[PDB]
C-alpha cells in the first residue's frame, strides 16, 4: 500500500517548520507501520532523527505528547541518549496528569545506565506511593526490564514494597506480589513467613490467588512439610470459591495415585 | 503497628491557654507565653521554675531565647520589645519595633539576627549587633503577619504564612518574597520546615483538615492529605521518627505515620487545642500549649540494635531510622586511646520491621532481633532470616541453643527449635522473664528461680530488679536493680541432694540453693561482666569495675555511654557512643585475673 | 507473567499486519510469517475453545473478515487467559463500537497502534478494564 | 585394607604426611562439620588405617560472599591419638569441594587411645 | 528564531530564564533535560534553547544546527575561572565558523559586585574587537538586577 524510503526522508518535514499536527501524525503512523511489518534500523538515521525530533517541543497538545512516547519507546534496546530527555522526562513527571509519566519509564527500562539511577529513584518513591495505581503499575513493569538489565538495586527497595504492601486494587494487588515473589523466591524462608503474611490476608485483584497458588504449592511441593494444617486451610478456602479455576488449580495438582484423601477430590470433581 | 513505644508523659502543668512556647536548648529550659499575660520559664526536669517574668499582663504573643547571645528575647503586645539578658534575667533594653500585635520572631543563628513578623502586615528585620536597628523591612503583605519561620536550613531564605491563605518565600534580594503561592483554602496559619536538609517539606496548618506537602525544589504541593476528625489546630513533623503529628481544634492528637500515613494513634489530653508546639531539635521531647494546661512528652530509645562479634564487628543496623541496611565493621587498623578511628563500608540488610532489640547468640552468631513486636532472628552472615514470630518477652537459653518466650498473654511457652518446652511449665504471675543459666521469672515484686528442665522455685529474693547480667559461666551474677545492686553465689550440690530427698521450700524458693555475697549500692549506666568481674558503668559516668573490694574508675567518660566491647585479645575496650565513633582503652584482662586468682590463693 | 509471547493482527486472507512479538525466540519477522502460514491458514476462518501448539497455548479472537491472536504457553489456565483474550477483544470492540474489518484497519490505522501499546507492552498486560480504558483514553 | 583403603590411597597423592598406614575401616558416619547450609558447609569423612587416622574434609565453602583462604584445621583431643598435623585447603571458593585434612597416629595398646573427640576451629 | 542560550548546568542561567520568561526563575542549575521555550517579544516569535551545559552533551552541544540565527551566550561575568583561554576561544571560534549566520550576543551573568578581573581585559581577550564582524554586544549582568537584559532583547528586536 505504501513505502519506506521516501518516508524516511519525509518524516523530517514535520521537523521542518510545518504546522499541521495532523500531517505529521500520519506520517509517524506509517513509519511505525514500516516498522510494524518489519524494518531495518540504525544510528545515522537515528542521529539525524535525534536532532530532528528534538526541536519540536513547544507542543502543548496532549495527544501530541502521546505520539512522542511511542516513538521513543521504539528506541529502547537500540536506544540513543538520555540526557536530553531528562528535562523532558522531568516534564512528564511534574506534568499534571499522571499519564505522561508512565510512558517514559516504559521506554527507559531496557535501555539505561546505572548512574542517573539514584535520582530517578526518588521519582520512583513517589510512584510507589501514588493512589492512582496505574502509574505505579507503569512503574513496576519497567523495573522488570531493569531487572533484565539488573534490578538488584531495585531490591534495596523492599521496604517500599511494604509501605506499598497495603493494597486495595485487585489487579494491583496482583502486581505487587508478582514482584515480590521474585524477590523472595530467592529465599525460601521469608516466604514461609510471607505465607503467614498473607495468612492474615484474603486477596483483592484475585489473580493474586492464583500466582500464590502455584507458589503455595511450590514450597509444599518438595515437601515443604505439612500439607495438613496449612495446606488444607488453603484448600477449604480454595475449594469454596466460585473462582472455580482456583479450586481447579488445587485440584489439578494434587494428582495422587492413591488418593491422598481420594474422597473429597471426587466432590470437587463432581462439581467439575 | 504497635505502641510498644516510648511515650512518656514527661512533665505536666495544668493551666491556661498557653499560646506560645519557645525552647532553651542550651540547657533544656523552656519559655512559654500565656493568654494570661504572664510568661514563665521552667526547668521541667524537677518541675522547677527557672524564672518567670511579667513582661506585660496583656497576653504575650512571642518569645525567643537568644542562646548565642546569652540573652533571652521577649516581646509583648505593648508592641515593645523588652530584652533580658537571661544571665540573671537582668533586663537589657527596650524599644518599639512593630507597632501592632507582634506574632512571631524567627532568628538567623549563624548570623546575628532577629526577624520578626507582626500583624501590622509588616515583617521587620532588626539587627541586634547594630543594637536593634530596623535593618530591613520585608513587605508584600495582604494581612496581618501571623507567622514567620526562617528556613534556618537556609536561614538566609525564609517562608511566611498568612490566613489570607498565602505564602511568600523570600530571598534577601526580595524584601518581598521571591514569590507567593496560593496555598490555603482557609488560611495559612503556620509554616514549618522539614528537619532534614536533604529534602524539603513544609507543612502548614489549617483547620480545614487537609494537609499539603510541598517540595520547594520542584516547587510542588507534593500531596494533599485527608482523613481527619476535627479541624486540625496543628499537625507537625515528627523529627525523630517519620510521623505526623496531628493536632486539633479541640486538642485531638492523631498521629499519622509519615511513612505509613496510616493513623497510628489518637490521644486525648483534651486539654484543648494546639496552641503552640515547640520541639527538641535533638528530636525527641516536644511541648504544646493547650488550654487546660500543657503537657511535655518524652519519646526515645537509647540505642540502635547492634551486637558485636569479638572479631571486631559490631554490627548494628540502621543508624537511627535509616534502613537496617548497614551492618558491618571489621576495621583494619590501630591508634591511641584518646584518639579516634575508621570504619568499613558494605551494608547488608534493608529490613522493614523497626526494632529496639538486638541480642547476639551465645557465640555472637544468631541474633535475635525483635521489632514491630515480632522476632526476626537472623542468620547473620547469611543475612538470612534465621527465624521469626511475635513476642512479648524473651530469654535465650544462654547456652546458645534455645530460647524462651512470653506470649503477649502472659503464660509461658518456650521453644527449642520450635518445639515447646513444657518441662518447665509454671506460668505463674511474672513481671518479666529472665534466662541465662538459671531461670528467673520475676514475679510479684520478687524474683523467683527456676530450673531449666522442670522449673523449681529455687529461691525467691526480697524484691524485683530491672536487669540481670550473669557472669560468664553464669556463676556470679549481677543484678541491676535501680540504685542498689547485688553480687551472688549459686551452690549446686545442695540442690542435688535436696532434690533427691524432696520435701522443700519453694514459696521462698528453697533456702538451700543461693547465697548473698555482698551488694553495691549502685547506679549503672551500662555494665559488664568480665567473667564474673563486674566491670561497669555508672551513669555518673565513671567507668569502674568492681574489683577486689574496690571499685576503680578506669576512667571517667564525657558523660556516660555504651560499652563498645572489649576484645580481650587486644585487651581493649572499645567504647561506644551512639554516634559511631569508637574509642578504645586497653586494659589487659590478665591483670584482673591475676588479682582474682591470687586472692583466691593462686599466687603462683 | 509475560504471557504474550506475541500478539498478531491478522487478515481473513491470512496475513498479519500487526504483530508485536512480545519476545522472539526464533528470529525474524520472516520466521513469524511462515508460521502464520501454517497456523493461521489452517485455522483460518474458524476458531477453538482451546487450541494448542506443542505445549503452547494458542489464543485469539476473530471476526468474519479479521483475526486476532495472542500466544502463551499451554501449561496454564484457560479462563483468565480467555478473560483476557476477550478483554482485549471486547475492549476494542466496544471501543470501536464496530467490527473491525480490513476496513477497520485502513479506516484508522492509528488506533491500532495506539491500542496495541496500551494493554500489553511487548509482553505483559499492563492495561485493561476496557470500558474504563475506553473512556480512559480518547486522546 | 578396606573400601576405606582405597581412600588410604586416594589420600596418598598428597605428600605432607606424617604417617598413614593402610586403611582399616572408615567412618561409620560422615559428619557435617558445618551444619545445614552454613556460611560455609562442611561434610567430613573420617578414615582409619592400621597406623594413622586421617580426617579428610569434603566441602562447599558456601557463601558466594567468601572464598576461604589460608585454611587449616584445628583439632584438639581428649582420649588419645598423637597429634602430628592440621591441614590447610590452600583455597576454597564457593560451592566447591577442596580438601583439607587433619592427621593423627593411632596409639593401640594403651587403655584409652583412639576414640577421641577433637575440637575444631576453622581459620 | 532558534536562539541558543548557553552555559552550564549549575550556572543559574535557568534562574534568569524563567525570571525573564515567566517572570519567575528556577535553581542555579541550568538544565539537565533541556529547555526549548517559546517567547513572543515585541510579539515576534522566538525559541530559546537553554543548556545546563554539562559536559558530555557539551561535547555534543553542537548536536543540532538548522534554523540557527541568534546567541545568548551566557557566560558568568564574575567567573574567574572557566571563562577564558582554550575553552573560551575554542567554543567561540568553533561556533562562529560553524554558524557564521547568526549574531553572537554574549551574556555575562551574576555580576553582583563584580568578581571578575577587568571588563576591559576580557572583552579584548575574546577579541571583542576582532569585530569587523556580525552584530555584537558585550553585555554586563548580575542576574538579580538583570543588569542589561531588556536592551539585549530590545536592541535585538531591531529588524
Amino acid at each position: 500500500h505504501l513505502e519506506k524510503s521516501a518516508v524516511l526522508q519525509e518524516a523530517r518535514v514535520f521537523n521542518e517548520t510545518p504546522i499541521n499536527p495532523r500531517k505529521c501524525a500520519h506520517i509517524l503512523t506509517k513509519i511505525l507501520y514500516l516498522i510494524n511489518q518489519g524494518e531495518h534500523l540504525g544510528t545515522t538515521e537515528a542521529t539525524e532523527a535525534f536532532f530532528a525530533m528534538t526541536k519540536l517541543f513547544q507542543s502543548n497538545d496532549p495527544t501530541l505528547r502521546r505520539m512522542c512516547y511511542l516513538t521513543i519507546k521504539e528506541m529502547s534496546c537500540i536506544a540513543e541518549d538520555v540526557i536530553i530527555v531528562t528535562s523532558s522526562l522531568t516534564k512528564d513527571m511534574t506534568g499534571k496528569e499522571d499519564n505522561y509519566r508512565g510512558p517514559a519509564v516504559r521506554a527507559l527500562c531496557q535501555i539505561t545506565d546505572s548512574t542517573m539511577l539514584q535520582a530517578v529513584e526518588r521519582y520512583m518513591k513517589q510512584a510507589i506511593v501514588d493512589k492512582v495505581p496505574s502509574v505505579s503499575s507503569s512503574a513496576l513493569v519497567s523495573s522488570l526490564h531493569l531487572l533484565k538489565c539488573s534490578f538488584d538495586v531495585v531490591k534495596r527497595w523492599v521496604n517500599e514494597a511494604q509501605e506499598a504492601a497495603s493494597s486495595d486494587n485487585i489487579m494491583v494487588q496482583y502486581h505487587a506480589l508478582g514482584l515480590l515473589y521474585h524477590v523472595r523466591k530467592n529465599d525460601r524462608l521469608a516466604v514461609s513467613k510471607m505465607i503467614s503474611k498473607f495468612t492474615r490476608h484474603g486477596l483483592k485483584s484475585p489473580f493474586a490467588y492464583c500466582m500464590m497458588i502455584r507458589v503455595a504449592s511450590k514450597q509444599l511441593e518438595e515437601e515443604d512439610g505439612s500439607r495438613d494444617s496449612p495446606l488444607f486451610d488453603f484448600i477449604e478456602s480454595c475449594l469454596r470459591n466460585k473462582h472455580e479455576m482456583v479450586v481447579y488449580e488445587a485440584a489439578s495438582a494434587i494428582v495422587n495415585l492413591p488418593g491422598c484423601s481420594a474422597k473429597e477430590l471426587a466432590p470437587a470433581v463432581s462439581v467439575l | 503497628m504497635p505502641l510498644r513505644l516510648d511515650i512518656k508523659r514527661k512533665l505536666t502543668a495544668r493551666s491556661d491557654r498557653v499560646k506560645s512556647v519557645d525552647l532553651h536548648p542550651t540547657e533544656p529550659w523552656m519559655l512559654a507565653s500565656l493568654y494570661n499575660g504572664s510568661v514563665c520559664v521552667w526547668n521541667h526536669e524537677t518541675q522547677t521554675l527557672v524564672k518567670t517574668f511579667e513582661v506585660c499582663d496583656l497576653p504575650v504573643r512571642a518569645a525567643k531565647f537568644v542562646a548565642r547571645k546569652n540573652w533571652v528575647v521577649t516581646g509583648a503586645d505593648d508592641m515593645q520589645i523588652r530584652v533580658f539578658n537571661y544571665n540573671t534575667l537582668e533586663r537589657v533594653h527596650m524599644f518599639e519595633a512593630h507597632s501592632d500585635y507582634i506574632r512571631c520572631i524567627a532568628v538567623h543563628p549563624t548570623q546575628p539576627f532577629i526577624l520578626t513578623s507582626s500583624d501590622d502586615m509588616l515583617i521587620k528585620l532588626w539587627d541586634w549587633d547594630k543594637k536593634w536597628s530596623c535593618s530591613q523591612v520585608f513587605e508584600g503583605h495582604t494581612h496581618y503577619v501571623m507567622q514567620i519561620v526562617i528556613n534556618p536550613k537556609d536561614n538566609n531564605q525564609f517562608a511566611s504564612a498568612s490566613l489570607d491563605r498565602t505564602i511568600k518565600v523570600w530571598q534577601l534580594g526580595s524584601s518581598s518574597p521571591n514569590f507567593t503561592l496560593e496555598g490555603h483554602e482557609k488560611g495559612v496559619n503556620c509554616i514549618d520546615y522539614y528537619s532534614g536538609g536533604d529534602k524539603p517539606y513544609l507543612i502548614s496548618g489549617a483547620d480545614d483538615r487537609l494537609v499539603k506537602i510541598w517540595d520547594y525544589q520542584n516547587k510542588t504541593c507534593v500531596q494533599t492529605l485527608e482523613g481527619h476528625a476535627q479541624n486540625v489546630s496543628c499537625a507537625s513533623f515528627h523529627p525523630e521518627l517519620p510521623i505526623i503529628i496531628t493536632g486539633s481544634e479541640d486538642g485531638t492528637v492523631r498521629i499519622w505515620h509519615s511513612s505509613t500515613y496510616r493513623l497510628e494513634s489518637t490521644l486525648n489530653y483534651g486539654m484543648e487545642r494546639v496552641w503552640c508546639v515547640a520541639s527538641l531539635r535533638g528530636s525527641n521531647n516536644v511541648a504544646l500549649g493547650y488550654d487546660e494546661g500543657s503537657i511535655i512528652v518524652k519519646l526515645g530509645r537509647e540505642e540502635p540494635a547492634m551486637s558485636m562479634d569479638a572479631n571486631g564487628k559490631i554490627i548494628w543496623a540502621k543508624h537511627s531510622e535509616v534502613q537496617q541496611a548497614n551492618l558491618k565493621a571489621m576495621g583494619d587498623t590501630e591508634i591511641k586511646d584518646g584518639e579516634r578511628l575508621p570504619l568499613a563500608v558494605k551494608d547488608m540488610g534493608s529490613c522493614e520491621i523497626y526494632p529496639q532489640t538486638i541480642q547476639h547468640n551465645p557465640n555472637g552468631r544468631f541474633v535475635v532481633v525483635c521489632g514491630d513486636g515480632e522476632y526476626i532472628i537472623y542468620t547473620a552472615m547469611a543475612l538470612r532470616n534465621k527465624s521469626f514470630g511475635s513476642a512479648q518477652e524473651f530469654a535465650w537459653a544462654h547456652d546458645s541453643s534455645e530460647y524462651a518466650i512470653r506470649e503477649s498473654n502472659s503464660i509461658v511457652k518456650i521453644f527449642k527449635n520450635f518445639k515447646e518446652k513444657k518441662s518447665f511449665k509454671p506460668d505463674f504471675g511474672a513481671e518479666s522473664i529472665y534466662g541465662g543459666f538459671l531461670l528467673g521469672v520475676r514475679s510479684v515484686n520478687g524474683l523467683a528461680f527456676y530450673d531449666w528442665e522442670n522449673t523449681e522455685l529455687i529461691r525467691r529474693i526480697e524484691i524485683q530488679p530491672k536487669h540481670i547480667f550473669w557472669s560468664d559461666s553464669g556463676e556470679l551474677v549481677c543484678i541491676a536493680t535501680e540504685e542498689s545492686f547485688f553480687i551472688l553465689k549459686y551452690l549446686s550440690e545442695k540442690v542435688l541432694a535436696a532434690q533427691e530427698t524432696h520435701e522443700g521450700v519453694t514459696e521462698d524458693g528453697i533456702e538451700d540453693a543461693f547465697e548473698v555475697l555482698g551488694e553495691i549500692q549502685e547506679i549503672v549506666k551500662t555494665g559488664l561482666w568480665v567473667g564474673d568481674c563486674f566491670i561497669y558503668t555508672s551513669s555518673v559516668n565513671r567507668l569502674n569495675y568492681y574489683v577486689g573490694g574496690e571499685i576503680v574508675t578506669i576512667a571517667h567518660l564525657d558523660r556516660t555511654m555504651y560499652l563498645l566491647g572489649y576484645i580481650p585479645k587486644d585487651n581493649r575496650l572499645y567504647l561506644g557512643d551512639k554516634e559511631l565513633n569508637i574509642v578504645s582503652y586497653s586494659l589487659l584482662v590478665s591483670v584482673l585475673e591475676y588479682q582474682t586468682a591470687v586472692m583466691r590463693r593462686d599466687f603462683s | 507473567l509475560y504471557t504474550v509471547k506475541a500478539i498478531l493482527i491478522l487478515d481473513n486472507d491470512g496475513d498479519r499486519l500487526f504483530a508485536k512479538y512480545y519476545d522472539d525466540t526464533y528470529p525474524s519477522v520472516k520466521e513469524q510469517k511462515a508460521f502464520e502460514k501454517n497456523i493461521f491458514n489452517k485455522t483460518h476462518r474458524t476458531d477453538s475453545e482451546i487450541a494448542l501448539l506443542e505445549g503452547l497455548t494458542v489464543v485469539y479472537k476473530s471476526s468474519i473478515d479479521l483475526y486476532f491472536y495472542v500466544i502463551g504457553s499451554s501449561y496454564e489456565n484457560e479462563l483468565m487467559l480467555m478473560a483476557v483474550l476477550n478483554c482485549l477483544f471486547d475492549s476494542l470492540s466496544q471501543m470501536l463500537r464496530k467490527n473491525v474489518e480490513k476496513r477497520a484497519l485502513l479506516e484508522n490505522m492509528e488506533g491500532l497502534f495506539l491500542a496495541v501499546d496500551e494493554i500489553v507492552d511487548g509482553g505483559v498486560i499492563l492495561e485493561s478494564d476496557p470500558q474504563q480504558v475506553v473512556h480512559r483514553v480518547a486522546l | 585394607a578396606t573400601r576405606q583403603e582405597i581412600f588410604q590411597e586416594q589420600l596418598a597423592a598428597v605428600p605432607e604426611f606424617q604417617g598413614l598406614g593402610p586403611l582399616f575401616k572408615s567412618s561409620p558416619e560422615p559428619v557435617a562439620l558445618t551444619e545445614s547450609e552454613t556460611e560455609y558447609v562442611i561434610r567430613c569423612t573420617k578414615h582409619t588405617f592400621s597406623d594413622h587416622l586421617v580426617f579428610q574434609f569434603d566441602c562447599t565453602n558456601t557463601l558466594n560472599d567468601q572464598t576461604l583462604e589460608n585454611v587449616t584445621v584445628q583439632m584438639e583431643p581428649t582420649e588419645a591419638y598423637e597429634v602430628l598435623s592440621y591441614v590447610p585447603a590452600r583455597s576454597l571458593p564457593y560451592n566447591q569441594p577442596g580438601t583439607c585434612y587433619t592427621l593423627v597416629a593411632l596409639p593401640t595398646e594403651d587403655p584409652t587411645a583412639v576414640a577421641c573427640t577433637f575440637s575444631c576451629v576453622m581459620k | 528564531m532558534r536562539i541558543l542560550m548557553v552555559g552550564l548546568d549549575g550556572a543559574g542561567k535557568t534562574t534568569v530564564l524563567y525570571k525573564l520568561k515567566l517572570g519567575e526563575v528556577i535553581t542555579t542549575i541550568p538544565t539537565i533535560g533541556f529547555n526549548v521555550e517559546t517567547v513572543q517579544y515585541k510579539n515576534i516569535s522566538f525559541t530559546v534553547w537553554d543548556v545546563g551545559g554539562q559536559d558530555r552533551i557539551r561535547s555534543l552541544w553542537r548536536h543540532y544546527y538548522r534554523n540557527t540565527e541568534g546567541v545568548i551566550f551566557v557566560v558568568d561575568s564574575n567567573d574567574r575561572s572557566r571563562i577564558g583561554e582554550a575553552r573560551e576561544v575554542m567554543q567561540r571560534m568553533l561556533n562562529e565558523d560553524e554558524l557564521r549566520n547568526a549574531a553572537w550576543l554574549v551574556f555575562a551573568n551574576k555580576q553582583d559586585l563584580p568578581e571578575a578581573m577587568s571588563a576591559a581585559e576580557i572583552t579584548e581577550k575574546l577579541g571583542l574587537h576582532s569585530i569587523r564582524n556580525r552584530p555584537w554586544f558585550i553585555q554586563a549582568t548580575c542576574a538579580t538586577s538583570g543588569e542589561g537584559l531588556y536592551e539585549g532583547l530590545e536592541w535585538l528586536s531591531n529588524s
